């Protein structure tokens, strides 16, 4: 399982630029995709989706009109047609698989992302760094503005882990149960509009930034980003 | 040649003989009482209401 | 000769068997349960209709989490379908197109189905590529499957037309026990819930109680007088419930090691081709090929209920392990779900 | 049809009793395969046929019933004027409907490999909108001419273009009559395993509908009022007769075309 | 209502529908053959003659149309348990050896797989196309015996063409039904290229039957 992205680089503002993702090892007609961006010093924001067989498409607020999202099956291939470029796409762009069925783990996998640089219901995670001591305990909340609980059970609150130098990386999803390559010291819990996620018995490689998503409407909105710090 | 699969024949029913048999009416009460310890629990034999019912 | 004194000591061997189990028969089924009040008339409706299937059912099996399903049919599918939602989780294309068994492992990582092709296959579900693959293929089984169930993830259990079940390790793909005895082809075959022993209907009207550890049969039972189709034991994991093609199902209690209560009535003269408890195991639901079910108070021997809503032969069902629903699959290509 | 009104008044009774059981088989046929029953290519045909006699055996209770309240209660109800080119439409694609499905079955039988494989699937639902488009655009361009949509049109033109849609149904009526033909030559030379009784019975029956209960309404109506140049004399007596053997045919249609061709496993 | 996550659900179950229906109007425009007959009666002469471990299927394609032949007898069990798996096929080609008529009572056999097949309530609409198998073995075997050891009523002479159509006499005449199915009698040559000519001309009637009940004309 690899998506790799190209098509990156400095555009002049007012130009245009085609992003590309390729896919390797799944099955990428049986997925949804999405570009989620992340702007230098700030965190992640999702652009677009694209269904798989090309049924649904949603695009951001802020990119509207703009932005075309566009996938190819046989090449196995993804791609984003930006057009007019403002001072404010300037980002890091990350294709991300997500899957829908009964049980299924959306946003599982993350692509590792091109740097463009151009010359609802809000989350907020209300930490924004937490001195951790390794071995210990910590518990990271976020509050949303609306019920995420929905009529079926579900309460599709995702958390992911971003280590630094790398992509973002599923950790739990709908705040109850774990990703796979996931251990089981990561554990998330919750109410409508008040969640967290505990980490017991904490080592390195968790020191990152927590992103908390909702996925019960579109656009898709992420938290501001919780730093741990060691 | 045959006396051998015959001789497998009479060792399985030898074995099936010798068994500890309780009586069918302890049998019988066993079932009853299993039947009637999870009558409560059993949402074909009492109609569910539509609250929890998932369909 | 030596053989007819040996079959001799056989029969001498039947008869003090059958004169030690009548001698520990004292009073019916019927005479203990005709003071208990009955169920009433079951009025279960179709809630669900499952329409993915272009040819006819032989297996459908639920999950352990009571919502997702499989189903087994002669286009070279088996669906799973999230049964609440009516929706279509997976289709899986089979290798070959004539499959009369299914099996949904507990974990849920698992389907396996099985045929005429001999071969019980596993598909993966849940894998990172996001397709469902076939993980094993158990070969060597000399027969068509009729029934093979999961125990683990790496165990299952198959019966086959070649008279003879099996235990196998899924990893290492070979058969680790031979469960043989029967006569006929094993149609069908039900695991207990402690999973320690199981039991095999067959062509050989006799079903026989196997034993998974050390691989031998401890009980047998017989009393129908035609082919055994479906099998399933009783929830306490003492008794089993046996439908044949002479109409009637069958009662059996392990430990009393005779038949208990006949499911007859003069109006049925169809085949059985399915059968399934209850959670309590108060009703007990035959699936029978005069387009039908009924439900059957599995105490009383009344009829309770009809379940009436398939235009061709019910050839499976499964009730929940929560008890909240029954499916009914069957040759007109629909999976009926009630409640 | 005020007109004479005393000696058209059991042939309404026949309109009200016929096109009511119709209106039941009409329905009931829609219901059970646009919704009920899995439909393959066939029950395109059957569908667009059951919904084209639905229009037209419901607009003769409503022409019924402008009768039944003028002659009886004496309410003048002026029901519009393009009412009569809808069920026109109604006429027009039931009964290229009935030649479609005999021009249907003659090539299952002719190329019985090219329908099995090399059909393409959407081919009954391009048939069938695309004479229906013509039978709606026929119908309301004769409505626009002949002044039954918004008051206008000219008599040069309207006798001009009723020639036109009554030429439209001899056609249909030897595209029926070839198809039919050509199929039971094709079968009663080179038939095996067929049972040619039923299959005859059918086929010829399915001829004589058309011919003895389609047809006479659509050339009363298009061609016998232009050629006869009689208003008065014949026209009480053919026009509710023909009203009566269209609507016997588009109530006969469903208990032909389905119910014998499902319902045979009931008895 | 639904989530955002239920509606591409419910898009996935619709692309699942559309690939099923490809997938079974793919299998719909094709004819299934199911091969039968006892053992040792050319069959194998069978399915190299239409081309060139519980069931063996061959496809193969002749005049724009997609046969699958099901050989199951390399198997056994109770025939009757899975012999319902085969109703709707298109037609049974029954192969019966010709000249396994002095070897043992096979031929009896035969005729008692024959009468199973033909007389099931599965098959009661099926067309068989018979396969009368090792004709030139025939004609060289029936000069030095007789087919009396094989038929003892019969009465005609010894050369091939009144035998094997007394033969082809007693195997049509083991159906009880014989205005429901057809049965196509064929010989087979040692090699000759016309035994699948022969199954697509007998199929052909079966579709046209069967595009007859498409239509409700039945
Ligand atoms: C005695 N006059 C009293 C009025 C009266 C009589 C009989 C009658 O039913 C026949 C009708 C109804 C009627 C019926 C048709 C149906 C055939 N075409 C679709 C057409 C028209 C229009 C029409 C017809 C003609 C020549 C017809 N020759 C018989 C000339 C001009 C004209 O409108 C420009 C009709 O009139 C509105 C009305
Ligand atoms: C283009 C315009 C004239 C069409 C509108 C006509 C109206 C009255 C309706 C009545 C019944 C309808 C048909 C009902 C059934 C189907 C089957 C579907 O698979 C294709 C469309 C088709 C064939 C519909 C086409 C339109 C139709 C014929």
């Amino acid at each position: 399982v690899q998506l790799v992205e190209s098509g990156g680089g400095l555009v002049q503002p007012g130009g245009s630029r085609k992003l590309s993702c390729s896919a390797s090892g799944f099955a990428f007609s049986s997925f949804g995709m999405h570009w989620v961006r992340q702007a230098p010093e700030k965190g992640l924001e999702w652009v677009a989706y694209i269904s798989s067989g090309s049924g649904t498409i949603y695009y951001a607020d802020t990119v509207k009109g703009r932005f075309t999202i566009s996938r190819d099956d046989p090449k196995n291939t993804l791609f984003l047609q930006m057009t007019s470029l403002r001072s404010e796409d300037t980002a890091m762009y990350y294709c991300v698989r997500s899957i829908y069925y009964y049980g299924s783990s959306p946003f599982d996998f993350w692509g590792q992302g091109t740097t463009l640089t151009v010359s609802d219901i809000v989350m907020t995670q209300a930490t924004s760094s937490v001195p951790v001591t390794p071995g210990e305990s910590v518990s990271i909340s976020c509050r949303s503005s609306k019920s995420l609980l929905h009529s079926n059970g579900n309460t599709y609150l995702y958390w992911f882990l971003q280590r630094p130098g790398q992509s973002p990386q599923l950790l739990i999803y709908r705040m109850s149960n774990l990703a796979s390559g996931v251990p089981d010291r990561f554990s998330g819990s919750g109410s409508g509009t008040a969640f967290t996620l505990t980490i017991s018995r904490l080592e390195a490689e968790d020191v990152g930034v927590y992103y908390c998503m909702q996925h019960l409407e579109y656009p898709l909105t992420f938290g501001a980003g919780t730093k741990l710090e060691l | 040649a045959s006396i051998a699969q015959a001789r497998k024949l009479v060792e399985q029913l030898k074995m099936e003989a010798n068994i500890d048999r309780i009586k069918v009416s302890k049998a019988a009460a066993d079932l009853m009482a299993y039947c009637e310890a999870h009558a409560k629990e059993d949402p074909l034999l009492t109609p569910v209401p539509a609250s929890e019912n998932p369909f | 000769s030596e053989l007819d004194q040996l079959r001799q000591e056989a029969e001498q061997l039947k008869n003090q068997i059958r004169d030690a189990r009548k001698a520990c028969a004292d009073a019916t089924l019927s005479q203990i349960t005709n003071n208990i009040d009955p169920v009433g008339r079951i009025q279960m409706r179709t809630r669900r209709t499952l329409r993915g299937h272009l040819a006819k059912i032989y297996a459908m099996h639920w999950g352990t989490d009571s919502r997702l399903l499989v189903s087994a049919s002669q286009d070279g599918k088996l669906i799973i379908w999230d049964s609440y939602t009516t929706n279509k989780v997976h289709a899986i294309p089979l290798r070959s197109s004539w499959v009369m068994t299914c099996a949904y492992a507990p974990s849920g990582n698992y389907v396996a189905c099985g045929g005429l092709d001999n071969i019980c296959s596993i598909y993966n579900l849940k894998t990172r590529e996001g397709n469902v693959r076939v993980s094993r293929e158990l070969a060597g089984h000399t027969g068509y499957l009729s029934c093979c169930r999961f125990l683990d993830d790496n165990q299952i259990v198959t019966s086959s037309g070649d008279t003879t079940c099996a235990l196998w390790d899924i990893e290492t793909g070979q058969q680790t026990t031979t469960f043989t005895g029967h006569t006929g082809d094993v149609m069908s075959l039900s695991l207990a819930p402690d999973t320690r022993l199981f039991v095999s209907g067959a062509c050989d009207a006799s079903a026989k109680l196997w034993d998974v550890r050390e691989g031998m049969c401890r009980q047998t039972f017989t009393g129908h007088e035609s082919d055994i189709n479906a099998i399933c034991f009783f929830p306490n994991g003492n008794a089993f419930a046996t439908g044949s093609d002479d109409a009637t199902c069958r009662l059996f209690d392990l430990r009393a090691d005779q038949e208990l209560m006949t499911y007859s009535h003069d109006n049925i003269i169809c085949g059985i081709t399915s059968v399934s408890f209850s959670k309590s195991g108060r009703l007990l639901l035959a699936g029978y090929d005069d387009f039908n079910c009924n439900v059957w108070d599995a105490l009383k021997a009344d009829r309770a209920g009809v379940l009436a809503g398939h235009d061709n032969r019910v050839s499976c069902l499964g009730v929940t392990d929560d008890g909240m629903a029954v499916a009914t699959g069957s040759w007109d290509s629909f999976l009926k779900i009630w409640n | 049809l005020l007109l004479c009104g005393k000696e058209t008044l059991i042939p309404v009774f026949l309109i009200l009793f016929i096109a009511l059981v119709g209106l039941v088989g009409n329905g009931f046929v829609l219901w059970l395969l646009g919704f009920r029953m899995r439909r393959n290519a066939f029950s395109v045909y059957v569908l667009s046929l059951a919904g084209a006699d639905f229009l037209f055996l419901c607009f003769q209770i409503i022409n019924c019933l402008v009768y039944l309240s003028n002659f009886f209660c004496s309410i003048s109800i002026n029901f519009p004027s393009f009412f009569t080119t809808v069920m026109t439409c109604a006429y027009l694609a039931g009964l290229s409907m009935l030649s479609t499905v005999s021009t249907e079955r003659c090539l299952s039988v002719l190329w019985p490999i090219w329908y099995r494989c090399r059909r393409p699937r959407h081919l009954s639902a391009v048939v069938c909108v695309l004479l229906w488009a013509l039978s709606l655009l026929l119908s309301i361009l004769e409505g626009k001419f002949c002044g039954f949509l918004f008051s206008d049109g000219d008599s040069g033109w309207c006798q001009t273009f009723d020639f036109i849609t009554a030429a439209w149904l001899i056609f249909l009526f030897m595209v029926l009559c070839g198809s039919s033909l050509a199929l039971l030559v094709r079968i009663l030379c080179g038939s095996r395993g067929l049972p040619l009784t039923r299959l005859y019975l059918t086929i010829l029956l399915t001829v004589l509908v058309f011919l003895l209960c389609g047809l006479p309404f659509g050339i009363q109506w298009f061609l016998i009022l232009w050629i006869w140049k009689d208003s008065d004399v014949l026209f009480c007596h053919i026009h509710p007769v023909s009203v009566v053997l269209s609507s016997l045919n588009s109530s006969a249609n469903p208990i032909i075309y389905f119910f014998v061709g499902s319902f045979r496993k009931q008895w | 209502t639904l989530s955002a996550e239920d509606k591409a659900a419910v898009e996935r179950s619709k692309m699942i529908d559309r690939n099923l229906r490809e997938d079974g109007e793919k299998a719909a425009r094709e004819v299934k053959l199911l091969l039968l007959g006892a053992g040792e009666s050319g069959k194998s002469t069978i399915v190299k003659q239409m081309k060139i471990t519980g069931i063996v299927e061959t496809h193969f394609t002749f005049k724009d149309l997609h046969f699958k032949m099901f050989d199951v007898g390399g198997q056994r069990s109770e025939r009757k348990k899975w012999i319902h798996c085969f109703e709707g096929v298109t037609a049974i080609i029954f192969c019966v050896a010709l000249s396994d008529y002095d070897l043992v009572n096979r031929m009896h056999e035969s005729m008692k797989l024959f009468d199973s097949i033909c007389n099931n309530k599965w098959f009661t609409d099926t067309s068989i196309i018979l396969f009368l198998n090792k004709k030139d073995l025939f004609e060289e075997k029936i000069k030095k015996s007789p087919l009396t050891i094989c038929y003892p009523e019969y009465a005609g002479s010894n050369t091939y063409e009144e035998a094997a159509a007394y033969i082809q006499c007693q195997f049509e005449d083991l159906n009880k039904r014989k205005d429901t199915k057809e049965i196509y009698t064929h010989f087979t040559c040692a090699t000759d290229t016309k035994n699948v000519q022969f199954v697509f001309d007998a199929v052909t009637d079966v579709i046209i039957k069967n595009n007859l009940k498409d239509c409700g004309l039945f």
